[PDB]
């Protein structure tokens, strides 16, 4: 109890018998040092600091530093403050919010009981080339190739759209749209989402590339727009398209990565229209390898304000639209990434708002509406209410655009954005 | 008579609360900015880009500091600003959540001859009657009066002043 700074030796030569310190009274200057002993020390060891509860200042402060160097991983097990015990509150908040001892795919691995703590885990060694081995195999059918980078662009193959692909998913959508519609002598044409389902599959190859890499279990789908182009009509079901985009800077975040997508369409050579998508990956990295002419408002003119209902068996709905994310289906893969449940996939949540906002404004018209951007917040688990919402944004040459707003059941924002029409 | 100014300890919680759901009561001076907001990723983003924006002086860690931090150092270097972001989240309040006939002008002169208020006492009330909003909006004029005579009273423990 005098001593702090002298163990970072003590406690890695065996067991932390009585590792205290008295002499760190900094309130961040304790949080670095302590980071530092865990990786001079062994890889398997148990460290432990000691708050001291005589001072108000160095109480405050160290009940603060101990809950967010327990959400990261530190060896930090053992926790007794001094200055007699703590309240009835006191003690009792600090054993839910930090995981102490007392006070006072594949899945092999070789077990050793010498460590001491536990026998054998998951090793870090190649984690993120092993993963990504489970999630190329159920989209991408070709080699797994990580010679791509983030400074080049790659388009894939092209599919043609078919009447038999159009027809399985306007029933799994729910629209009854002109696009969407099914009857004789007359030549029907594809929604703004139908044709980003089939050119999925060349905008999802990401993190192909060995520079592009992250955690694959919480790469989830951060938002995902789309647009038209300047006078083109839409296109129908027999021409196909293609997508080939990448990440001009570092697309990074302060809690992981991200990633910046932007999908194209083609109508025989020439262009269609276009989209966007975007990505958050989990994780810790920092190394990369004119004016104002936007549109305003006067007031708050609404639309409509209806409610949904999302899809309690997303079995028949991803396999139209070829999502890669295995994670949401089975209930094995989304014990692995610790998320609250089997919420729905980010391009499938986001065309039922897309859908809706045609038939509220425009009549169900395809022809008027040209962009759709839609930007999820959270996370939707299945089977629940979503409460939409539409507001007018503004004007664009003779297109007045129209916003989007998806709550949850808690008045919490999951998802939106806005979207253009006319 | 004595009108409390538009000090940054008290326009820095209504503002964080509003956009987290929460209240004055709820949101304690002790808590830290990261540690209220309840750990999703979305609120955490927009939590640092609502007090820079209606403060001005943007720090190292706002999301690590706390409520009796962060609000402190923040008033040494305004001199009660209206901000871009906080002057047009009041505005929406008057026209949205309470009815045609009681605008900004009406709200600070309401002050002055039932309260003894003058314009730097003005901008605090509505602060703090934005963020504890009820669902229920107004739909006449004596609805709108009825709330600035409530908020004279609750708010009035931050200010130190009477009927």
């Amino acid at each position: 109890t005098v001593s702090p700074d002298f163990v970072a030796a003590t406690t890695n030569a065996g067991y932390t018998i009585e590792l205290a310190g008295g002499g760190y009274f900094s309130a961040a200057g304790m949080t670095a040092a302590i980071d530092s002993v865990v990786s001079q020390i062994e890889k398997g060891s148990t460290f432990g600091i000691n708050l001291i509860y005589v001072n108000p200042f160095m109480l405050q402060w160290g009940i603060p530093l101990i809950k967010e160097l327990r959400s990261k991983g530190y060896p930090i097990q053992f926790l007794t403050i001094g200055a007699g015990v703590p309240s009835l509150e006191v003690a009792s908040e600090y054993i839910e919010t930090l995981g102490l001892k007392y006070l006072g795919l594949p899945l092999l691995y070789n077990f050793n009981p010498d460590n001491g703590f536990a026998p054998i885990s998951e090793v870090m060694e190649d984690r993120n080339q092993r993963i990504k081995e489970m999630y190329w195999k159920l989209w991408i059918d070709e080699p797994f190739n990580l010679d791509f980078d983030p400074r080049d662009v790659i388009k894939g193959k092209d599919f043609e759209i078919t009447a038999k692909e159009v027809y399985d998913f306007t029933h799994a959508v729910g629209n009854n749209c002109e696009d969407f519609v099914s009857r004789p002598d007359r030549t029907m044409l594809a929604p703004m989402d139908f044709a980003i389902v089939v050119g999925w599959r060349a905008i999802i190859k990401a993190i192909f590339p060995n520079t592009v890499d992250g955690d694959l279990l919480k790469l989830v789908h951060l938002s995902n727009g789309y647009k038209m182009i300047p006078g083109a009509k839409p296109l129908q079901v027999g021409d196909v398209v293609s997508t080939t985009a990448v990440i001009e800077s570092v697309v990074n975040q302060p809690t992981g990565k991200i990633v910046d997508v932007v999908g194209t369409l083609s109508r025989n050579g020439k262009p269609v229209m276009e989209v966007t998508s975007s990505f958050f990956y989990r994780g810790n990295y920092t190394d990369f390898e004119t004016l104002e002419q936007k549109v305003n408002l006067e007031n708050p003119i609404p639309i409509a304000v209806l409610d949904s209902y999302t899809p309690s068996t997303n079995e028949p709905y991803a396999r139209v639209s070829g999502d890669l994310n295995p994670i949401h289906v089975s209930r094995h893969f989304a014990s692995y990434a610790n998320l609250p449940g089997t919420i729905t996939h980010g391009m499938f949540s986001s065309a039922s708002v897309r859908a809706l906002i045609e038939n509220w404004a425009a009549d169900s018209v395809s022809s008027r509406v040209r962009g759709y951007t839609c930007q999820f917040v959270d996370m939707v688990l299945p089977n629940t209410a979503l409460k939409t919402s539409i507001q007018h944004v503004g004007m664009i040459n003779g297109r007045k655009l129209i916003k989007f707003e998806t709550r949850n059941e808690d008045d919490v924002v999951v998802l939106t954005g806005e979207a253009e029409i006319e | 008579i004595a009108d409390e100014p538009v000090k940054a300890s008290l326009l820095l919680h209504v503002l964080v609360a509003h956009k987290l759901k929460k209240s004055l009561d709820s949101i304690p001076m002790s808590k830290t900015i990261k540690d209220l907001v309840g750990g999703k990723s979305t609120v955490q983003n927009e939590i640092l880009g609502d007090l820079g924006k209606e403060f001005g002086t943007t720090p190292e860690k706002p999301e690590e500091t706390p409520l009796e931090e962060l609000a402190e150092t923040f008033q040494d270097t305004f001199s009660g600003a209206l901000g871009k972001q906080s002057s047009s989240l009041l505005s929406r309040l008057i026209s949205s959540k309470m009815p045609g006939g009681f605008t900004i002008t009406v709200a600070r002169k309401y002050l002055q001859t039932r309260w003894g208020l003058p314009s730097g006492r003005q901008d605090g009330v509505l602060l703090v009657a934005l963020s504890n909003e009820p669902a229920a909006r107004l739909g006449s004029e004596a609805d709108a009066k009825a709330f600035l005579d409530s908020m004279a009273q609750k708010y009035a423990s931050i200010v130190g002043v009477d009927l």
